[PDB]
């Protein structure tokens, strides 16, 4: 762990999370230009 | 023959008028198009086609 990345991870593990894309379930909030929060838990996931 | 299309719609029924209903979950009928779904003020580009 180098404390210097975000939680218990290593310079291996920072780049293992950064270099993996996820666009995928849970980070789709909202879809088709609709108002609200695409963030944080402040407004509920429909994904599509 | 019913024409439903881009442009103003013209004959509607002898109801009672309102704008709209909002951030509510309602059967929406605008320009005859029907759903059940929330309405708000629209963010994105139309063509007038």
């Amino acid at each position: 762990p180098d404390p210097s990345k975000p939680s218990k991870r290593s310079p291996i593990e920072d780049l293992l999370f950064n270099k993996v894309t996820l666009a995928d379930a849970g980070f789709i909030k909202q879809y088709g230009d609709c108002l609200g929060d695409i963030a944080a838990r402040d407004l509920i996931c429909a994904q599509k | 023959s019913f024409e439903l299309l881009h442009a103003p719609a013209t004959v509607c029924g002898p109801k009672k008028s309102t704008n709209l209903v909002k951030n509510k979950c309602v059967n929406f009928n605008f320009n005859g198009l029907t759903g059940t779904g929330v309405l708000t003020e629209s963010n994105k580009k139309f063509l007038p086609f």
